[PDB]
């Protein structure tokens, strides 16, 4: 170390107070005041505005979020879509509950959970397949050939539903990328494209309704950031 | 803290300790070079072992010898200014040029340091039909005599046979009076700090083209950091201005490497090496 | 108490010298000098001007 | 010491500790309030228990009821600007006035604070011949209805008999949704922080004059110090400027207190309450 | 250290301790005054014991007495300004002069101090043929009487016989009301701080010339340091300006010492003692 003999300036190591993220390092004097001898009212007196629980930013990501709520009739046959495709996590984190929370974070590394409900009165038949093609923006050459046909989707990571047996279905998609995380400020490198095909058509006129939920588990949030890019 | 009245990051302090992180926490990530690269880089002493091509001897005749100084190979070659004249419109265009030369991995490291110590490795590539290649070192100066011998009887000899080993690899030791020697040009003449050595590469039968690739011997070591050398942009190799008789590349270079394409740049008219006094 | 973090000004609590009634509280420097190693003459040598008693204001 | 570079007496420090004495000794004398006064005063929470007269209802007819808001009594009454016109020379003279109102011991303390909590005590004095007085509270607003009922069947009733108890004393509890309520006017309308209550004082037989004296109930408590209110000098009550038809008192006031003389000041011509925007 | 912000060498500190040496080592050499000088000097209290000649009485007649004040001998004599007029060209030349006087070893020390305490020693040298010399002290003032006696009957008498002891040595004690007395002139008249004493030196037979040498008695002590007196250069004794009738010495002096040559300077014309108000 270059040695330094200082006697005219105090190594003012106090007047240095980090508050969560921001570090103030001050000269002259730091002052602080208010009403003295602070107490708090017991929890019976207030707390009619809160639940007996705390919510971090990791939940709010573990909450299921409705993506789709629609139907599909008997006119769609095998190997055709019954639901719109979902980009993971672009078509999930774009809902306001998640987007308002992920803001201020650099990136996200977590496994995503796509759950789908199915409505059936016991007179309806059919089967339906829910698969996920990994990294669709990195191998666009192969996307539509692995998702235009059942038996090329089901050898991928998939989840089936017998319409007259399963009323709920949930596929767990772990995070997978050439990278460590999912860039949030640029939304670069989605790690799967959920597609929904028809394994077998409906046998009656009555369509089937479905709800698509999506949440995350195993959540590792990145570094805090402003998150704004030029345009 | 991060700020104050004393110098917060002098040189002597930067060599040993880093300032506090902006996070006021541990800022360091673990080394994973071996986990992605598959290899670890820590010291330039090892990296100089990499052999790349350095010079080429073309502009002599069908000779059976080629003598040249060894310390000149640790230097990076001289950069030259090339005058081009348009065969039609007769106005001058100006670029840069390496005259039958180029730097090595070794030369990127050696130009940061003042002195060297250790042996230099020289590997030769010749044209077809050459059967042998022989290497010998000689002192360049019989001290106190106006002339040096043309033969020697106790010098090292090393013979490689091309059609069974196509690259003639030689290792030239460190023979100098001093602990660590100097490899750049100077005007010192009283007594000398460089070990002045020649190196004679022969070919049987005699040939014209000799391609030399240089690298660091095991015992290679440089001594005193001095600083980054004068550099030229590598992208300047592909930039060119077109004139009538052909292309004028900003960084013009010869077929120094017997395995690189010959760039389609017209020959210059005059060459001038950048002197230290030319810098503005 | 309003808390105060001062590092550029010394709490110069000395340079504060009350002399019976008057309190001086000073900055910079306080200096004091005179003839050193002061003694006093014994009471036989003087004290022909006083009585063997003290008078207060009471 | 007594002086220095740091703030020698900030607020937070004044609440707890006094600076050094000018004597550099103990500056305090012992409390002897109980020894001279015969009583000790320490907290305004007790002093507000003192009941003084607050308002008077004269300008209605011979009615059997008088309904008015309760929180308005914790406020100090509005100060009004009085226009006087000289019946002879017809130039204007200007003074101040309390329209059938006056502040209480309670109002001196309540105007230093923001919120209140507890019950208000109201005592009534009526004219001769009144036999009874009855008190009832009602919510002033049947929420969600454009109109409020004119009767109630489960409200509190409290009957005092004048010719055997001349002052009809009532205590109105604290009925509000919140911990501590607000008592000053605001434009908040989304949901409410005040407990809006009426109070209906009846007389059998019906009478005209109702004199009200207000004070703090036992559970009276104010919350947040905000500061000293706008005041008027008490000496301004006796200062007057004379004009033709009589005297013009700087601080004009009515017979709010059924036991005070009627001051010999002529009636004004126009009244205007000082708004917060009138302050310069 | 040797430098700083506080006063590095005030008076009170110089009396006790020396600053650090320029060598940052021990700067002191050992006392060897006894080894070269053969004697040691440490205190002026001892040095004043040395007796030197102080005044001379010439300008009276053949008297049998000479009375004069004693404290005036502890003072250094008055320095006078001498007017010389050229007997030819009649222009004035100006010098300095000690009128039949000169300072003593004693006077060099006494003029640094304010008060004195102790006895004075007076030794007399007379002319030839004198047989005796007698010394007596008397109070100079019979307090409260306009005149003092011409004789006394209980005063001290001390007789020395010249032709068997040529120097008449006397010691005059300290007789004053106060602890330590004053010896310089003042205008104080209310009551006195000096012990005012006469000293009468007689000669049998009566003679004219009396040469007095003064010195410190054993009990001599001075009290309060006040500072260095006004001085005159000793070299100024030999410097002279020549005029017609003789030499004019810058420092003119008489035969005060009966053993010194008479300097060849012409008598002046007027004498004026330097007053304290003459200093510019």
């Amino acid at each position: 170390m270059a040695e330094q003999i200082n006697e005219n300036y105090e190594n003012k190591q106090q007047l240095v107070e980090q508050t969560e993220i921001t570090t103030f390092e001050n000269d002259l004097i730091v002052l602080e005041d208010g009403p003295q001898m602070e107490e708090s009212l017991p929890f019976a007196f207030h707390g009619q505005h809160t639940d007996n629980r705390q919510h971090t930013v990791v939940n709010f990501l573990q909450r299921p979020q409705v993506i789709f709520d629609s139907s599909w009739a008997s006119d769609v046959p095998r190997n055709k879509q019954f639901m719109d495709s979902i980009m993971i996590p672009d078509d999930i984190i774009s809902f306001p509950m998640f987007a308002e929370k992920l803001k201020g974070f650099s990136s996200l590394r977590a496994t995503a959970v796509i759950t789908v409900q199915f409505q059936t009165q016991p007179f309806q038949a059919g089967r339906v397949m829910l698969g996920s093609f990994p990294l669709p923006t990195l191998n666009p050459t192969r996307v539509k050939f692995a998702t235009n046909h059942v038996s090329r989707l089901m050898l991928l990571n998939h989840v089936q539903c017998d319409i007259a047996k399963e009323t709920e279905v949930s596929l767990r998609i772990p995070f997978v990328s050439p990278y460590n995380s999912y860039d949030l400020v640029s939304k670069r490198f989605p790690w799967a494209k959920v597609v929904g095909l028809v394994y077998s058509p409906l046998t009656t006129t009555i369509p089937v309704d479905f709800i698509v939920y999506g949440h995350f588990e195993d959540v590792e949030l990145g570094c805090p950031t402003s998150g704004m890019l030029a345009q | 803290s991060n700020s104050g009245t004393e110098q917060q990051n002098p040189r002597g302090s930067s060599l040993l300790t880093d300032p506090e992180s902006i996070t006021k926490s541990d800022p360091y990530n673990p080394n994973i070079s071996l986990l992605i690269s598959g290899e670890v880089f820590t010291n330039f002493r090892n990296l100089i072992k990499r052999v790349n091509f350095r010079k080429a001897t073309t502009l002599n005749g069908k000779r059976i010898s080629d003598t040249f100084d060894i310390n000149s190979l640790i230097e990076a070659p001289r950069l030259d200014i090339a005058q081009y004249v348009d065969t039609e419109t007769k106005e001058a265009k100006y670029g840069f040029s390496y005259f039958w030369s180029a730097p090595t991995t070794l030369n990127i490291v050696a130009e940061m340091y003042a002195l060297y110590r250790g042996g230099v490795r020289v590997k030769v590539v010749t044209e077809k039909g050459v059967d042998f290649v022989r290497a010998t070192v000689s002192p360049q100066q019989t001290y106190g005599s106006d002339v040096a011998p043309t033969t020697h009887i106790s010098t090292p000899l090393a013979i490689e046979q091309i059609p069974i080993k196509g690259v003639a690899e030689f290792q030239i030791p460190y023979y100098a009076p001093c602990l660590s020697s100097s490899f750049r040009a100077n005007s010192e003449t009283f007594y000398y700090s460089s070990g002045r050595n020649n190196l004679d590469i022969a070919t049987s039968p005699p040939s014209i083209n000799r391609y030399y690739a240089v690298g660091a011997g095991d015992d290679m070591d440089f001594s005193i950091f001095i600083g980054t050398p004068p550099c030229i942009h590598a992208s300047q190799t592909a930039q060119f201005t077109k004139i009538k008789q052909g292309k004028v590349y900003d960084l013009r270079y010869d077929q120094y490497d017997p395995f690189r394409e010959v760039q389609d740049g017209t020959a210059f008219l005059n060459a001038r090496s950048i002197e230290d006094s030319d810098l503005l």
